[PDB]
């Protein structure tokens, strides 16, 4: 019955700090502890630490003791987790999880949905969108050097679905991302019909469409 | 020979937090919770998104009637609250009187 | 305190039991140590937590002053307005202050009760297999190792299992050695 | 530092067992709980206190601590049980430790390669990207080599990992980055894509 | 802010405040008190 | 509970004692059975009955809204009237709710006290002529028939009359048989 | 009473202990006599004194009616004024009456607690060096002269010092003489 809702995705540069929150339904004062557990892509969960109600005491894991601070605002039904001196291996999904009782312990019976923090040295950048020009035949769009994920590519304002294939982005050594979207189309239609690819990168507020001609 | 022992007991700590009781004041307690907010920031702010209408040295009469000195308020944006000084210097430049002025000010509390 | 346990027959508390509000200290051949009682501490946190929530909730509706203006010949209603509004700030301040004072006493007495009851829990498990020493402690008439201690701490102490050893020791003590 | 077998396998209806193991200072004294994780979702408490089971969880799941190690058992197992499973415990300085985890559990397709050259607009902006799009292969393993004219290039390549598609085949992309002078000055550039010992090779050249 | 007073904004989760009774927004409840503190723990030794 | 008796050292209550709130279960050669304690149950009914009457009585005077109408240029006094009248409905609702919550706790704790005190009544009658077993029961060191049982239930138990038989039994038990 | 001591296991009080609220009656070879317990009586006076002061203080601000006059066509505001002012006299009368009733119970129960705790203070000093007789009294297993009595009254009773004499007497009693 208790819902744990966490704050939005965060994107940070190395050596800075993030502070995630977690709002628990009911209360607002609680009789159970809350913990923070993270999970890195392809890895098992790691417990970070938790906070005990009324007592207010905190317990941290060896791995983080020294750069994590867990705090509470009991009137708001909210606990916070701040992790500083960030590194790229802190890129992970961060879960708040409640225990059955007042002690922090191996048993956590309700979890939040998760919130991602990405630690990269890239600043946020909007894409450059180039056309990829033309039995069938292929056309597409190069969506080049943007940070961070995601980006939306639709063809003809979402009209063309048949034969379309957007590819997972590549992670360049520069830290920036690039992807490309391709559509197989009948050669007979080439120099009469019209193809626009609609690139939207929310994080950068860049909306682009690029007409693809031969 | 003495035998093993188990004792029952309770938590103590270094708290100097203190609570009152009908029978005893300043009882020192292990844990306590303040529930009175005593701090403010000394400023007038936007209430959520919306900036308030801060009449400066104008009165409501001055603003609505358009005392020449109240020109800042010729065409005001939507507001969250109105702020009016206790004694606006710029009120009825031509002396007089404003009928049902308080009943109108009351209406504005809803606009 | 109303229940005579905290700062009573148990004189002073334990800086060294850090993981709960009430608990145990034990001492036997394998050593000594403190251990919190999870269940009592939890009932207490539940109680106090609910209390703090109930106070917030009951003070949720409560008088909210609004500004009204009056001219120089509406002085009688301006006064009636001031007094009405001051009247409610006073009723509500009294209500909050008195609720706080009254509930503080109950809270402090609640914990006191909780320690008395826990002491009595142990008392009525052990019975005459232990001797009440009067300071909050029991001295066993039989050997009680860490497994036996835990059985006291978690509600599981088997009296019949030790009573024979217990009767032999009580026997030795009455006889004088 | 808590030991768990990487994977375990079985067919719809049998009883699997995931073990978990560590020293006296975790499992010996302290209790174990087990968790289930389905992709896209937070871990989910399956059992606690060694063998108790919270409401919502069917009694096909259970576990025990047969010494300084503990095991979980599923029986009558469904497709839904395809997931990751972790044991957790408390380790005395003091922390909650998890186990490493355990994953619990279509003919040969040739890839279609599609090499694009630099677009003139990228060229106008003093950059050049060759884009090599590989799709619909199985099994999802391809090596990718680039050639300048007839000879190989390792400089300026970024190839993605392979990636399950909506139709259960695989995809990938390679990007060679070049200066305009480099791209203009060569005869051809070719993307070679190998898959189950069959090389495909596409070539492109500067507006011929 | 979410809560404003003729003397300044309030930024608080607390149930009470003693700043000024004429507020607007989502505020705590005003009291004349200088001090309000609930016991949660127990009586602390000598 | 504050007094540790109801759902405490007496774990759970008796579906089978129907004629009162507190009472006795006995067991001897002639059988077993339940019996209400009339006097405690009566003091309790007196208490709770008076409480319910005092609540009704104190809530007897209490704010009573009246309708007043106001025209379109008496908006400030119409608002002052609304707020005054809402202000009292709020004070009074808080008073009723809080009185009810506060008195419920006291009532539940009152009964708890009543069972503890009755247990202690029996305890201090019997003394060492019986052994406290820890679950709310006493096991006699002497034979106690229905007449003797009633003497416990009604305040009349003669300790001196059984103590000799009592000392002989305690003697047999310490010796081991 | 909630604590079962005053008009409970101690049935009735002492007209002849005049210098305090709680205390002792002793009886030995050198005679008998009453003696107040200064420390408990003092904590009680402190409690009750503070209580009476807190009540006076919290009732310090409280509604104060003022007279306002109204003409024959201001009947709606004259009625709104009457009702506002009556409304506060009612809130405040309820507050005073209910505070008085609620605090009287606590006070009477406070004293009851105080006698229970004092009884328990003596109980846990003496332990099995005395026999609990059940009426509020202890009968010593050893000789206790006026110096020994004072040691009970002031917190100083040395159990180890008498326990040998105590074990010999308990021994004689179990054996039958
Ligand atoms: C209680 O403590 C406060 C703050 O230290 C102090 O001002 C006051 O005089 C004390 N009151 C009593 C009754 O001891
Ligand atoms: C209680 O204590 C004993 C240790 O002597 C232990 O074996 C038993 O399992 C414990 N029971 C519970 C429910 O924790
Ligand atoms: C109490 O119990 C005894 C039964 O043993 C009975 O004879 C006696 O008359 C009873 N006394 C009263 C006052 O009911
Ligand atoms: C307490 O009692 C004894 C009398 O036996 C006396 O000698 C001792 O001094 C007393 N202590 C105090 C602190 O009054």
């Amino acid at each position: 019955e208790v819902q744990l809702v966490e704050s939005g995705a965060e994107v940070k540069k190395p050596g800075s700090s993030v502070k995630v929150s977690c709002k628990a339904s009911g209360g607002p004062f609680r009789s159970y502890a809350i913990s923070w557990v993270r999970q890195a892509p392809g890895q098992g969960p790691e417990w970070m630490g938790g906070i005990i109600p009324i007592f207010g005491t905190t317990k941290y894991a060896p791995k983080f003791q020294g750069r994590v601070t867990i705090t509470a605002d009991d009137f708001a039904g909210t606990v916070y987790m701040e992790l500083s001196s960030l590194r790229s291996e802190d890129t992970a999904m961060y879960y708040c999880a409640k225990h059955m009782g007042y002690q922090v312990r191996e048993t956590m019976d309700v979890w939040g949905k998760g919130t991602t923090v990405t630690v990269s040295s890239a600043s946020t950048k909007g894409p450059s969108v180039f056309p990829l020009a033309p039995g069938t035949a292929a056309l597409g769009c190069l969506v080049k050097d943007y940070f961070p994920e995601p980006v939306t590519v639709s063809w003809n304002s979402g009209a063309l679905t048949s034969g379309v294939h957007t590819f997972p982005a590549v992670l360049q050594s520069s830290g920036l991302y690039s992807l490309s979207s391709v559509v197989t189309v009948p050669s007979s239609s080439l120099g009469t019909q019209t193809y626009i690819c609609n690139v939207n990168h929310k994080p950068s507020n860049t909306k682009v469409d690029k007409r693809v001609e031969p | 020979d003495p035998g093993d022992q188990i004792c029952i007991g309770y938590h103590a700590n270094n708290s100097t937090e203190q609570v009152d009781t009908i029978m005893e004041k300043n009882v020192t307690v292990t844990h306590a919770q303040d529930i009175l907010e005593k701090k403010h920031n000394g400023k007038l702010c936007d209430l959520d998104g919306v900036k308030p209408l801060i009449l400066r040295d104008c009165s409501v009469a001055g603003w609505l009637l358009g005392n020449p000195m109240c020109d800042e308020f010729i065409n005001v944006p939507e507001w969250s609250y109105i702020v009016e000084k206790a004694n606006p210097v710029n009120d009825l430049c031509y002396p007089g009187d404003f009928n049902d002025y308080e009943e109108l000010k009351h209406l504005l509390s809803r606009i | 305190g109303l229940f005579g346990a905290i700062a009573g027959f148990i004189e002073g508390g334990w800086q060294g039991m850090v993981d709960g509000w009430y608990g145990y200290h034990h001492s036997n051949e394998q050593g000594s140590g403190y251990a919190a009682d999870k269940e009592s501490t939890q009932k207490a946190i539940d109680g106090v937590t609910n209390k703090v929530n109930s106070i917030i909730d009951k003070m949720n509706t409560q008088f909210e002053a609004v500004g009204r203006e009056f001219n120089n010949l509406e002085r009688r209603i301006e006064n009636l307005n001031k007094k009405m509004e001051d009247g409610f700030l006073d009723v509500w301040t009294y209500n909050a202050e008195l609720l706080v004072l009254m509930e503080n006493e109950r809270t402090l007495d609640f914990h006191d009760s909780n320690v008395k009851n826990l002491y009595d829990k142990v008392r009525l498990q052990l019975r005459d297999n232990a001797k009440e020493l009067g300071n909050g402690c029991f001295e066993f008439y039989h050997k009680c190792d860490n497994e036996c201690m835990e059985s006291v701490r978690n509600g599981t102490y088997d009296y019949p299992q030790y009573s024979e050893e217990a009767r032999l020791k009580r026997e030795e003590i009455s006889s004088g050695r | 530092v808590l030991t768990q077998p990487p994977s375990v396998s079985a067919a719809p209806g049998q009883k699997v067992t995931i073990s978990c193991s560590g020293s006296s200072s975790n499992i010996g004294n302290d209790y174990v709980s087990w968790y289930q994780q389905l992709p896209g979702t937070a871990p989910k408490l399956l059992i606690y206190d060694n063998n108790k089971r919270p409401s919502g969880i069917p009694d096909r799941f259970s576990g025990s601590k047969s010494g300084t190690s503990a095991t979980l058992g599923i029986t009558g197992l469904q497709t839904g049980d395809e997931a990751n499973y972790y044991c957790a415990t408390w380790d005395r300085t003091a922390y909650v430790v998890f186990g490493g985890g355990t994953k619990l559990t279509q003919p040969k397709a040739a890839p279609s390669v599609t090499l694009f050259p630099p677009s003139s607009e990228e060229l106008q902006a003093n950059k050049a990207t060759l884009v090599c799009l590989i799709s619909d292969f199985y099994p999802g393993a391809v090596t990718v080599a680039w050639k300048a004219d007839s000879s190989p290039v390792k400089a300026g390549v970024e190839t993605t990992t392979p990636s399950k598609q909506s139709n259960n085949k695989y995809a990938a992309s390679s990007y060679l980055s070049l200066t305009p002078e480099q791209w203009k000055s060569h005869r051809s550039y070719s993307c070679q894509v190998t898959h189950e010992g069959s090389t495909v090779e596409k070539t492109v050249a500067p507006t011929e | 802010t979410k809560c404003q007073t003729p003397m300044g904004a309030i930024n608080s989760s607390m149930p009470f405040h003693n700043i000024h009774p004429l507020t607007i927004g989502e505020c705590p409840k005003y009291v004349k008190s200088n001090r309000l503190v609930l016991a949660t723990g127990l009586r602390n030794s000598p």
